[PDB]
RNA sequence: UGGGAGAGGUA
């Protein structure tokens, strides 16, 4: 809220990223990567891997 | 828990048909109370009876009386009768042979 | 939890009614604003 | 662990104890099954007393 | 220490009257730099839904508070949050507690290093409200009298 | 006749296929009747005394501003002095 | 009045058949409109029973689609609310 | 004995490692799908408690265990107090409940009698600290003494 | 994570 960005300007952030869901691998499976293909929405805006 | 309502992987639910059948159930009878309450005609009235009677004997054996409710998917569902009798019911699935 | 038998009967409604913990008087299940 | 009950506003008949041959209720009431399904599908008029 | 209770509310309402005068914008801004940075974050087109002072004596109260709050940020920010916009003391308490980092807590983590909670939050910005009103009073009486 | 049908739907459709369609003037005279009817149910309730003093000590608890002026009257400084 | 228009209901809620609900709810909650029609009817506008009856009978069907349909109820003001906005959106 | 700010980055540490170890026993409430989605839709006020990178804590633990297995009621205390998270007045009072009478020869006439809670208190905090004083130097030195694994390289 | 259908395959 405005009252949450005037207090924002004030103090600052959080953390707010506690619980981690990661893509990890499988048990058992190995070997090496050989594509990543990252799809993304329009409007979201991309990052530098992107 | 024993009819429990267990999500999918993209936020949509996938219940069990038992919750299905027990909507049908209650929504019957709670419309039988209203129209008991409105002084409905003898026609509806007696065809609202006749509809509990029929959402009544489906949640107890689906395929027994006459014409099975099927559900969305153009399945018929799964009664309390169908859950324990058959080749995947209770019995021979869980009680005898147990993972 | 140690029974010797176990026995099979019809159900009176006052059977019933002492089975049971509350009338269940509505077809919704669960909300959609939060999940209670 | 814990049921519930719904409290039905007519009194409907059981379809295991009505259609699981030999019906039970047939047999009790010395009625033929088709009668019985004829009361109980609203078309026809029983009489008691 | 703290205040009595017709002083309490004697400043209280002078503060408001106060509040409600920079709320408008009208406060030069060359005069001090740090309500400068307070009312950047703030719409030009604000509403008035509280009685406002004239000018000068709303000149003489600016110039009283950043002439004894000059030399900390965090508590002069609680007061313009309290009193220029308008801002509930829970609201404030509950973006305090949501926002401060983990400090060494007495008698009840006995040591343990965690976040604060709700009640210690708004216990310390009633105590940081009080200090600062105790710390603008006398202050306040030597620019008037 | 009354065979082995086993659809409910199909029970209606026979039970309801007793009554005849309504014509162009009959539901108006139907609804003459009904009107009739409730004409009927407010003349024989008008000369009740109770019912009178019912409705004018209602009259006063709209009067004395604590209830609304909609939960009482529907239509027909006018039903004040009507009532007055 | 009631019995000699229930031709009217089927005639409704033919068309509202696959929307998550069986067709004999559909024509039940049909004829509780067509009740809630019959008694708050007024013959002096001129028109017969069939342009009063059908928007009560299409209101009751509807809230009746709306609500015991699904598992998860949304209400009828968020549901149009939702469709408003995928609708401009 | 210790300074007050390495009693903070060892206390930070083994509260870390403490939560760890708590993050793995038997017994726990069990939690429904549809708690689960009250929790995911409007949480609690406060969260949950930070764990390690599993490689802090085996480390911590076998320091732990390099120190501590010598000593089975100081070891209890300190998995109790660090683990679950119980204070020092509760381990104290839970200590006053089994403890047992023993022969003191202290105050009075050497009588026998059932420690009080002010003792109990006293040798919970004596055990406290010089079980943090025994830990603090071998930790420092295997935090010290571990390769910082860095991220991967490109051969072309 | 868990449930239900449909298709394919192995013994």
């Amino acid at each position: 809220t405005p009252e949450e960005k005037l207090l924002r300007a004030i103090f600052g952030e959080k953390a707010s990223d506690v619980k981690d869901s990661s893509l990890r691998v499988p048990n058992g499976v190995s070997g090496t990567v050989i594509d990543v293909q990252v799809f993304t929405r329009d409007g979201v805006e991309k990052d530098k891997r992107a | 828990d024993l009819r429990p309502l267990v999500p999918l992987d993209g936020g949509r639910f996938a219940t069990s048909d038992l919750n299905d059948l027990y909507r049908r159930v209650i929504n019957r009878n709670n419309r039988l109370k209203r129209l008991l309450d409105l002084a409905a005609p003898d026609i509806i009235v007696r065809n609202e009876k006749r509809m509990l009677q029929e959402a009544v004997d489906a949640l107890l054996d689906n395929g027994r009386r006459g014409r099975a409710i099927t559900g969305s998917n153009k399945r018929p569902l799964k009664s309390l009768a169908d859950m324990i009798k058959g080749k995947q019911g209770r019995f021979r699935q869980n009680l005898l042979g147990k993972r | 939890e140690e029974f010797d038998a176990i026995k099979i009967a019809l159900a009176s409604p006052d059977m019933i009614r002492s089975w049971s913990f509350g009338e269940v008087k509505k077809p919704e299940t669960i909300n959609y604003r939060t999940f209670k | 662990e814990r049921m519930g009950h719904i409290e039905l506003a007519s009194p409907t008949a059981h379809i295991w104890f009505l259609k699981s041959l030999p019906s039970r209720i047939g047999l009790l009431l010395d009625m033929p099954l088709r009668d019985i399904e004829r009361v109980l599908y609203f078309e026809s008029y029983v009489v008691i007393e | 220490l703290n205040l009595t209770k017709e002083q309490h509310e004697w400043l209280n309402g002078w503060l408001e009257l106060w509040g409600a005068w920079v709320y408008s914008g009208r406060l030069e801004k060359r005069m001090s730099s740090v309500i400068a940075k307070f009312m950047e974050s703030v719409e030009p087109g604000r509403v008035m839904t509280r009685p406002m002072c004239n000018d000068d004596d709303g000149m003489l109260i600016s110039q009283v508070v950043d002439s004894v709050m000059y030399i900390d940020k965090k508590a002069f920010g609680i007061l313009l949050s309290y009193y220029a916009h308008g801002s509930s003391k829970h609201a404030i308490a509950s973006y305090y507690h949501r926002v401060a980092r983990p400090r060494k807590m007495l008698c009840r983590g006995g040591g343990r290093i965690q976040k604060p909670s709700l009640a210690t939050c708004r216990r310390e910005v009633d105590e940081i409200l009080n200090a600062s009103l105790f710390m603008i009073y006398p202050v306040l009486d030597s620019a008037f009298k | 006749e009354i065979g082995r049908t086993t659809d409910p739907v199909r029970m209606y459709m026979r039970e309801m296929g007793t009554v005849e369609l309504l014509t162009r003037e009959g539901e108006i005279d139907i609804a003459k009747r009904i009107e009739d009817g409730i004409n009927q149910v407010q003349c024989s309730v008008a000369e009740y005394p109770e019912a009178i003093t019912y409705l004018l000590e209602q009259y006063d608890r709209v009067e004395a501003e604590e209830a609304r002026l909609s939960d009482l009257i529907t239509g027909f400084e006018l039903a004040r002095e009507k009532f007055a | 009045m009631v019995e000699a228009n229930l031709r009217l209901v089927i005639s409704i809620a033919k068309k509202y058949t696959n929307r998550g609900l069986q067709f004999l709810d559909l024509i039940q909650e049909g004829n509780i409109g067509l009740m809630k029609a019959v008694d708050k009817f007024e013959y002096r506008r001129g028109y017969k029973f069939s342009t009063y009856a059908t928007w009560w009978i299409r209101q009751a069907i509807t809230r009746s689609i709306a609500d015991q349909a699904r598992t998860i109820r949304i209400p009828v003001h968020m549901i149009e609310t939702i469709n408003k906005l995928n609708r401009i959106s």
